């Protein structure tokens, strides 16, 4: 038994690398960069048809210019994400303009490692995070994904996938994505990708899928619209 | 002062605190409810009250505000504390808001108290699970349920405590819009799942339906045996 | 108040009067203003009628678990310091003019203490708003080392000097003789005023007053 | 000396024999850092240090193991470095509070004193660990003259003619008894303490090395500092020649 | 510092609080204590674990405390906790008459202090009070009331209860005897002195073993009363009069 | 029981299964790591107080290499254990003393500095956080009402005054020496407390000393000024017992 | 092995082992490369892609005009160090109105990171900085480690398979004081080639230089700034 | 550098005891024997004072110390422990007496010392005390005799025996005590308690002993020690 900072012999820390293998609990979640925008996919993984699969929020919006998907505890990101939204307000409180995605990123990056038992405040965190988020959105210099994990490390990605079969799912990626594409063949082979790792067979209210975009803001896909693209497998 | 981490990661990625706290909900009584199209009906089971004692006292169903009630699983220590602490939270909604207190947002709160407490120093996770039931100033009936964790999320009809599992799936089978059809036929709904459990019920078992027009209406052991009768006639009428 | 004391040859002679007042009327005609704090050392007080009563006492308790601890008689000088810094602390809202008194192993000692803290060590001292009056009599009559019975005689003239020519003070006259071998607290010492004997009949005659409402409760 | 479950763990926790040895292990540090040399003359107080050359890649003067107090007291160090250079903070802010109360330069007995005592602090408790260095105080007056003290890491301060700490602080002292040091001036001091770094320093063990020297005294007007570029040559000349 | 933590807030791998139960065994281990509720009152009856001859008897009880002008609790565990809780009962007890101006009703005392006992058990790294509780009283909204407390925080009303020393042997035997709405002060008396004469491993029950408190409700006012050696005596020789009965 | 553990009743400062407090016992075998005995004799007239003075080397500056202690102008003290837990009783022996002047207006009693250290060293028996401190205090001086002064205290909490003691390596042999001498009484002037105080070291260690081998500090009732012996004064002595 | 646990237990051999362990955080990281001549000082970084399906990680960032580092370790203790720094300089810019020395800005950072190495409960920073400023005493190098020893360096590097990096750095040590600022970057990118397989070397998308001197102020350049750079380039003479 | 352990280091063990007190009370057991006995005209507390090394002066330190006027302490066990409680007995005892102006009475005084005792069982980084406190008082024109030990709990005797022997001096207690002796014999019989348990032959200076009556609370003096041992 020891602390929560405690560095293991190879150099990581302990807690963190456990809070990594949280994520490969949680239900897969793929984002694709494009020159027309930014979209995002989750599964909801609904284990019981009693359950109201509409109350399974995975994609939440942060501004109406940001969107972001979690996997893993979801508990753990209500908290990351209400200090996003906050973050994005104070700085349109200050600055009268809508901060960037990197910008929202590199703040919520800044609270993974702020965990501790000795030398903390009466309302400090114990432990690490287990969420991995993706962070979707437009700004200057437009449509933009950001990845971020327990670690605390935030990195651009053009595509990523984080989850149980997040393996698999980014080789995918690989495979289909290039730099020239549009959103309209993003969201497509992001469901086939998503189809393909899920073991139900993948719904209209199975998912989730928004967009972000130069043209409009975060807007999150109904049952109809969701439909349009479940059509074409 | 005491800054001791009580909930850690496990090498293969658990919260170990969190899941014996879903242990301890296990091991509590059996709590189903159900939502029908105009009233929201709880009720709990495995009971086994010592006779000896004052039923009224150990009343596993609480009144939150107005328009908000719960039932729970697990410790009864741990649920009157969170209880308490939703029904301040429901007038705190009053002085600050002045709007009455959503169901949804009444369940964000309790599940986020609950996630605080698996995140902190010096602090146990809550050993409950609890079943929030309501009317949104909309018309529109809920249901929600949150664990141990601070995972939330709404059900048509959902059962925790002890074997949770035996009625979650009699509630998948017999849960259509004839058996939601009525008042007294989502009341029986509740009843015959807690028959899958409870040793003959009646005495032993504690129910309450709320509708958009009036509060919270526990049912008396006379009122429940009425049900007892009424589905007995239709079980025994095989031939 | 007036409040005096008096260094002699065996040891201190302190004195007061017994009058409280409330702005200008006589709220109590037998006030004890003389206070214990050790059982060699005793205090006189003016000012602030409740300030002198709990100051004196938070002082007498503190000695107490100080005398507990040494297993030995206290000494004047501690009751001083415990007393000067107390009420500098409170730059002098504590009103307490205070007359100090005992005697040690060091010997006969005498103070008086201010309500802002500051500490005069002397062989005869005058507080309270009497304090001129009795002054006048200790300038005009005190001589080193006097015996018991002089010195007695001189306090409780100074006392009487400030009963009769200032209105804040009356009423009787209390001494306390301390010495290396005998504490002797004389309460009534003198008691120069006297109440006039009444000569009208004022008795209230049972059922001279109309009662509306009556009720009796029985008691164990 | 070496008993099982816990009593080194802590240095809050006495061993069976009523060691700390917490304490111990952080002397060990002191004892694997290389060797720092301190001789106090008729006229004030030499140092010196033997600065281990990791990479070729520092440059000169880099990781001073020689620090300034105050304008009147030097510092000369071993052991763990990180803690030396908080220990030097500590120092200062000691001697600077002195300043500000006073009017006068701390007197080095009570900066000794001071610094041990929080040095000392860092023994009793499982919250904290003892410091792993130990540390020379030299300052020179016109009142006191030269005055020299050693603090170790358990929080002791003794005062010396001649004090060696580190790697071979044994083999050291063996020679600082060679000189008279009470009739002699530091002018030729520092030519004494070059060579005794020299034939300590373990060439085939350690292979490339740089020598520190910091003086106070008669000669620097009461105020600590470095050797000059000039003085210091040749000083290492009589190190290298002598070395025959 | 950690290696020295025995961490008594924490889960079990079956999700349960070791200390909790682990202190169940300590009330296990303390005098009987029992309570029953009847129609014209409620008492309470408690094993005396102060039995020596050189004892000086100073205060009016060992385990029964009165509480407030309407309420009483008696204790079963260690005797140093009880102390700590009967205290900050007697507190809350005025800290709502300061308030309300009225006396605070049975279940809200018992509620207030298991509020404090339940925190024990999750915070603080604190052990856990070692107490078991019985209340008796009073008030406008439920008449008279029998509670139970725990030292995990968790509280219970009962018609009839027991806690201590051979608490389930003394919960089946009140299971027979008792009688729902037709118990009177005397039968539930006479109940009592049955009950923990079988508890009792010293089967020859003085009254200077035992100690009984009634709660009535006298002309207005509430009347709490400790029942004296004499009293006490006869309840018995009335109980060893029925053990003479069996000779028919 | 005797010899029984249970739990970490050896590590921290708790129980053990007989009642013991083993960190405590440790920390009195931790007073002979300094290697030294200390002794002190209280005459009539004085108070003594006889420490070894080891310097090893010649680069050591033997003016510094003291466990004599001035804590007031009427009370010394002499130090015998760890030197580090040493100097920080010794500075909270000068903070106690002068905040007592300070607070009560007169002197402290040496009765009450040595019951003051034992409180304070008390708080580190039943403190778990910290260790006890591995030294013990011998305070000495003249009190205005009672005289001549002696007083010990332990790591454990205990003090008391004593007619003579002694603390350290040669602790238990040492006060076997000082009893031969109490059960024959003489006159305790000055010249005989001071030698008795120095044969019982003498003995005990078998050495013969130089008066650079040991320290003397005294306190007397015509001069209670606390005073460290210097090597002539300590050599007069010395002469004056080649008998 | 029961040693290893916590900053405040000392190993009987006179170590630390949480210290070491969290130095060894610093040989995880990708390689950077530190150098100055007289007038200018230049980190060159190589950057890691976790997939190169995404970018390849920052590496440099800004302290002040003066001042700016390269990290190599945990990126959420880079970025929490690197807030401190940028603090120091604001203050000292915001008090003395000019900028702070490089010297007593490490000097700073060393009394920092000194602190949790010695607390309970506690943890060393686990990055390793690479510091590029120009003051008053011209252009420097400074490294740091998660212990709060720090170094004064002419030329540094560290990382994962810095040792090569470190070997060429010394061959062409002397070369470096009067050397220019366009070959000064080119020693730079050549002493980070060398922490590569034999496979492919620089290119546009792993480099990253970071410019300080008396000229300029401290400049990241990455993309298409860092390719004039790489223009001029000599292949591999393994 | 400092703080505090905020947890207990007394717990429950398996079988449902708190193992520090039973091991504290095992630091009582093995304490110097002292006695205490109610007359009903006053109360008399002993104490053994065994000196080991006749090097030690008597006088110096009290093992039968007085709260206050009228209220006195012994104790069995561990020395330094006794002395806390005695400086906590004092300060609460004024406390009382600055609120009430009226002498603290020993019921209540014992109550708030067992408090404090109480609290060293369960607050955070702290052991048990390893002492049992006789308490003795003369209020309300009533001897008082009260026992207070490590758990926190608190006893009322008519006369009681604690430390080494315990067990045989209550039960020479209970045979020999009857509730009427009067001050005079209560000291003859507790000397003699003691007496039982001695082993050493008894002088005026190797037993401690104090009274308590309407009087007061004192300190008997070593003559008066002396004359009482011509049993
Ligand atoms: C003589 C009588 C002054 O005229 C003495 O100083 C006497 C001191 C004394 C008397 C009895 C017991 C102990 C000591 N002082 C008084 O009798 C005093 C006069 C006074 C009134 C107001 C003051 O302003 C702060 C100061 C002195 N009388 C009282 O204290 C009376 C009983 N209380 C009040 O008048 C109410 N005060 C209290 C102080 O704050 C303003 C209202």
């Amino acid at each position: 038994d020891r602390g929560v900072n405690t560095f293991s012999p190879e150099g990581r820390l302990f807690q963190v690398e456990y809070a990594i293998e949280a994520i490969k609990l949680g239900s897969t979640a793929i984002g694709i960069q494009t020159s027309e925008g930014v979209c995002l996919a989750v599964e909801k993984r609904i284990t019981s048809p009693l359950m109201e699969p509409s109350s399974i929020e995975k994609i939440v919006e942060i501004d109406a210019h940001i969107g972001c998907a979690m996997s893993g505890l979801i508990a753990d990101a209500k908290t990351l994400i209400d200090k996003a939204r906050v973050e994005t307000q104070n700085h349109w409180f200050t600055y009268n303009e809508t901060m960037t995605v990197e910008s929202v990123t590199q703040a919520v990056s800044n609270l993974a490692l702020q965990f501790g038992e000795e030398d903390a405040d009466p309302g400090a965190m114990s432990r690490p995070f287990g969420v991995a988020l993706l962070f979707g959105g437009v700004d200057e210099k437009g449509p933009q994904l950001f990845h971020m994990d327990p670690s605390g490390t935030f990195v651009q990605c053009d595509a990523r996938a984080i989850g149980s079969a997040s393996e698999g799912a980014q080789s995918s990626l690989q495979e289909v994505y290039h730099k020239s594409m549009t959103l309209k063949e993003a969201i497509k082979s992001s469901l086939i990708i998503l189809k393909q790792v899920m073991e139900e067979k993948l719904n209209a209210t199975n998912i989730e899928l928004a967009t972000v975009q130069p043209g409009q803001n975060f807007h999150m896909f109904t049952k109809e619209e969701l439909e349009e693209v479940i059509k074409d497998i | 002062s005491y800054d001791r981490a009580i909930t850690v990661f496990s090498p293969d990625g658990h919260l170990f605190q969190v899941e014996y706290a879903q242990e301890a909900v296990k091991k509590g009584s059996t709590a189903v409810g159900v939502r029908g199209k105009d009233i929201v009906v709880l009720g709990v089971a495995k009971k086994s009250v010592a006779k000896l004692q004052d039923e009224r006292t150990v009343r596993k169903i609480c009144a939150l505000d107005d328009n908000v009630c719960m039932a729970f699983a697990g410790l009864t220590a741990d649920a009157r504390i969170v209880i308490n602490r939703a029904r301040v939270e429901c007038q705190s909604h009053r002085l600050t808001v002045e709007d009455p207190v959503t169901v949804e947002y009444i369940t964000r709160y309790i599940a986020s108290l609950k996630q605080r407490y698996t995140q902190s120093n010096g602090r146990r996770p809550f050993g409950i699970s609890a079943l929030i039931v309501g009317f949104d100033f909309d018309g529109t009936p809920r249901l929600y349920q949150t664990d141990p964790s601070g995972t939330y999320h709404a059900w048509k009809a959902n059962a925790i405590g002890r074997g949770a599992k035996s009625v979650r799936e009699f509630l998948e089978k017999n849960y259509t819009d004839d058996a939601i059809e009525t008042d007294d036929l989502t009341i029986k709904l509740v009843i015959k799942a807690l028959l899958e459990v409870v040793q003959s019920g009646g005495k032993n078992i504690e129910l309450a339906v709320m509708r958009r027009d009036q509060p919270l209406k526990i049912l008396n052991p006379e009122e429940i045996e009425k049900y007892v009768a009424e589905i007995e006639k239709e079980k025994e009428e095989n031939e | 108040t007036t409040i005096a004391g008096v260094v002699y040859k065996d040891g201190i002679v302190l004195g007061a009067d017994t009058r409280a007042t409330e702005g200008m009327v006589v709220a109590d005609k037998n006030c004890s203003k003389i206070h214990f704090i050790s059982p060699n050392i005793y205090c006189c007080g003016a000012g602030t009628a409740a300030d002198t009563d709990m100051t004196t006492q938070l002082i007498s308790s503190n000695l107490e678990l100080h005398s507990l601890t040494t297993g030995r008689l206290p000494r004047v000088v501690t009751a001083n310091r415990m007393l000067k810094q107390m009420l500098f602390r409170y730059q002098g809202y504590i009103g307490a003019a205070l007359v100090l008194g005992g005697v040690d192993v060091t010997g006969p000692h005498l103070y008086s203490i201010y309500p802002h803290g500051s500490t005069d060590k002397l062989p005869y001292v005058t507080m309270g708003s009497g304090s001129l009056a009795a002054m006048a009599v200790f300038e005009d009559k005190f001589r080193p080392d006097m015996e018991e019975e002089e010195a007695k005689k001189l306090v409780s003239e100074a006392i009487a000097a400030g009963i009769f020519n200032d209105l804040g003070s009356g009423s009787n006259i209390d001494l306390c003789v301390i010495s290396k071998s005998k504490l002797d607290f004389l309460r009534p010492f003198s008691v120069p005023n006297k109440k006039g004997t009444r000569l009208g009949r004022y008795r209230c005659e049972k059922g001279t007053t109309a009662v509306l409402t009556e009720k009796v409760t029985p008691l164990e | 000396s070496s008993i099982g479950t816990g009593y080194d763990l802590s240095a809050s926790t006495f061993s069976p024999d009523g060691r700390v040895f917490q304490v111990e292990y952080a002397m060990k540090a002191v004892e694997n850092s290389s060797t720092a040399i301190g001789i106090r003359c008729k006229d004030g107080v030499v140092f010196g240090v033997e600065k281990l050359v990791l990479s070729k890649l520092y440059e000169e003067g880099s990781n001073k193991r020689l620090f300034n107090v105050d304008r009147h007291v030097g510092m000369a160090v071993a052991g763990l470095l990180a803690d030396a250079r908080s220990l030097a903070d500590i120092a200062r802010e000691e001697a600077s509070n002195f300043r500000s109360n006073f009017g006068y330069n701390i007197p080095l007995k009570h900066l000794a004193d001071r610094v041990a005592m929080y040095v000392h602090a860092y023994t009793l408790y499982s919250a904290v660990r003892p410091f792993g260095c130990s540390f020379m105080l030299g300052s020179y007056s016109a009142n006191d003259g030269a005055q020299l003290y050693m603090i170790d890491p358990s929080g002791v301060s003794y005062g010396y003619w001649g004090c060696a700490i580190g790697k071979a602080r044994q083999a050291a002292k063996t020679e600082i008894e060679k000189l008279q040091m009470k009739e002699m001036t530091c002018r030729d001091v520092v030519k004494e303490v070059a060579k005794i770094i020299y034939i300590v320093h373990d060439e085939v063990k350690d292979k490339a090395f740089e020598l520190e020297l910091s003086w106070v005294g008669e000669l620097t007007k009461g105020r600590h500092e470095i050797v000059p570029k000039d003085i210091r040559e040749e000083a290492e000349k009589y190190a290298k020649e002598s070395l025959k | 510092s950690r290696r020295y933590d025995s961490r008594t807030t924490i889960f079990s791998p079956e999700g349960r609080l070791y200390q909790v139960e682990y202190a169940m065994e300590a009330i296990g281990h303390a005098g009987t204590c029992l309570g029953i509720l009847a129609n014209d009152g409620v008492l309470l009856a408690a094993e005396r674990r102060n039995i020596h001859k050189l004892l000086d008897e100073v205060f009016f009880s060992e385990k029964i405390y009165k509480l407030n002008e309407d309420m009483a609790c008696s204790v079963a565990g260690i005797t140093s906790d009880a102390n700590v809780l009967t205290n900050e009962l007697r507190l809350i007890a005025q800290r709502y008459l300061l308030q309300y101006q009225e006396p605070i009703p049975c279940e809200q005392l018992v509620t207030a202090l298991c509020d404090i006992k339940q925190a024990y058990t999750q915070f603080g790294g604190k052990r856990p009070f070692g107490v078991s509780l019985l209340y008796i009283g009073w008030d406008k909204h439920y008449g008279f009331q029998l509670y139970q407390s725990d030292p995990s925080g968790n509280y219970g009303g009962w018609k009839a209860t027991c806690i201590g020393n051979n608490s389930a042997a003394a919960v089946s035997m009140l299971k027979q005897d008792y009688k729902e709405g037709e118990m009177t002060l005397k039968s539930a008396l006479a109940l009592a002195v049955k009950v923990l004469n079988k508890t009792m491993d010293v089967s020859k029950l003085s009254a200077e073993k035992v100690e009984i408190a009634t709660l009535t409700r006298e002309s207005g006012k509430t009347v709490i009363r400790v029942l004296k050696q004499k009293e006490v005596e006869q309840l018995i020789k009335k109980h060893e009069e029925e053990e003479a009965k069996a000779e028919r | 029981s005797r010899g029984s553990s249970a739990g970490f009743d050896r590590h921290i400062t708790i129980f053990s299964p007989e009642g013991r407090l083993y960190q405590v016992e440790y920390a009195f075998k931790a007073i002979n790591q300094g290697g030294l005995t200390s002794v002190a004799v209280r005459g009539k007239d004085c108070a003594v107080i006889v420490t070894q003075k080891k310097v090893p080397d010649k680069l050591l500056d033997s003016s510094t290499v003291t466990h004599l202690f001035k804590i007031t102008e009427s009370i010394g003290c002499v130090m015998t254990g760890m030197t580090a837990d040493s100097r920080s009783q010794v500075q909270r022996a000068r903070y106690e003393a002068a905040n007592w002047k300070y607070k009560y207006g007169y002197e402290i009693p040496v009765d009450m500095l040595c019951k003051r250290i034992a409180d304070i060293s008390q708080v580190y028996t039943q403190n778990a956080e910290m260790r006890p401190l591995g030294c013990c205090m011998i305070l000495i001086g003249i009190d205005e009402e009672q005289g001549p002064q002696v007083y010990k205290c332990d790591p454990a909490g205990y003090y008391c005054g004593f007619k003579a003691t002694a603390a350290g390596v040669k602790q238990t042999e040492s006060t076997s020496f000082l009893e031969k001498k109490v059960k024959k009484k003489f006159d305790w002037t000055f010249e005989q407390t001071v030698e008795t105080a120095i044969t019982c070291l003498s003995t005990v260690l078998s050495i013969d000393f130089k008066p650079s081998e040991i320290e003397v500090g005294v306190v007397t009732v015509e001069n209670p000024k606390f005073r460290i012996l210097t090597e002539a004064e300590i050599d007069a002595h010395l002469v004056a017992l080649a008998e | 092995n029961q040693y290893d646990n916590d900053v405040t237990v000392w190993s009987p051999q006179g170590r630390i082992h949480q210290i070491e362990y969290a130095m060894e955080a610093v040989k995880q990281g990708s390689a950077t490369v530190g150098l100055k001549s007289k007038t200018h000082a230049v980190l060159v970084a190589l950057k890691r892609a976790q997939s190169e399906l995404a970018a390849h990680q920052k590496k440099i960032l800004h302290v002040d005009n003066h001042i700016g580092i390269s990290i190599a370790g945990l990126t959420a203790d880079a970025r929490l160090l690197c807030n401190f720094m940028r603090q120091e300089c604001l203050d000292s810019r915001f008090v003395f109105d000019r900028p702070l020395p490089v010297s007593r800005l490490v000097s700073l950072i060393g009394s920092k990171t000194q602190i949790p190495t010695q607390r309970y409960g506690r943890r060393p920073y686990g990055v390793g900085l690479l510091i590029a400023g120009y003051d008053d005493m011209g252009p420097h190098i400074f490294q740091t480690c998660p212990s709060a020893n720090y170094f004064d360096c002419r030329a540094m590097s560290i990382g994962a398979r810095s040792q090569s990096a470190r070997t060429y750095l010394e061959r062409h040590m002397s070369e470096f004081m009067e050397c220019n600022l366009d070959e000064l970057v080119k020693h730079g990118l050549r002493a980070l080639r060398e922490t590569l397989p034999a496979e492919q070397d620089l290119t546009t998308k792993n480099v990253s230089i970071g410019i300080v001197g008396k000229d300029l102020e401290f400049t990241i350049y990455d993309d298409d700034d860092v390719s004039p750079f790489l223009d001029g380039l000599e292949e591999r003479p393994q | 550098a400092k703080r505090g352990y905020s947890f207990s280091l007394t717990t429950f063990s398996p079988s449902g005891k708190l193992v520090q007190i039973e091991y504290a009370l095992a630091a009582v057991a093995g304490g110097a024997p002292s006695v205490g006995i109610k007359a009903a005209n006053g109360v008399v507390l002993a104490t053994e004072k065994k000196q080991k090394s006749i090097l030690y002066d008597e006088r110096s330190v009290h093992k039968v110390e007085p709260i206050t006027k009228h209220i006195g302490l012994v104790y069995s066990g561990m020395g330094p422990d006794y002395r806390v409680l005695v400086h906590r007995a004092r300060k609460l005892a004024q406390q009382y007496y600055l609120v009430y102006q009226e002498p603290i009475p020993t019921a209540q005084l014992v109550q708030r010392v067992a408090s404090v005792m109480q609290e060293y069982t369960q607050s955070g980084g702290v052991r048990p005390f390893g002492v049992s406190l006789l308490i003795c008082g003369w209020n309300e024109g009533r001897p008082y005799l009260f026992q207070s030990d490590p758990s926190g709990a608190y006893f009322a005797w008519k006369a009681t025996a604690m430390g080494k022997n315990y067990v045989n001096g209550k039960t020479f207690l209970e045979k020999r005590y009857n509730e009427d002796l009067e001050l005079e014999d209560a000291i003859h019989t507790a000397i003699l308690t003691l007496k039982e348990s001695f082993e050493g032959q008894m002088t005026e200076d190797n037993i401690e002993v104090g009274i308590c009556n309407e009087a007061g609370f004192r300190r008997l003096t070593p003559t008066e020690v002396r004359d009482y041992l011509a049993a």
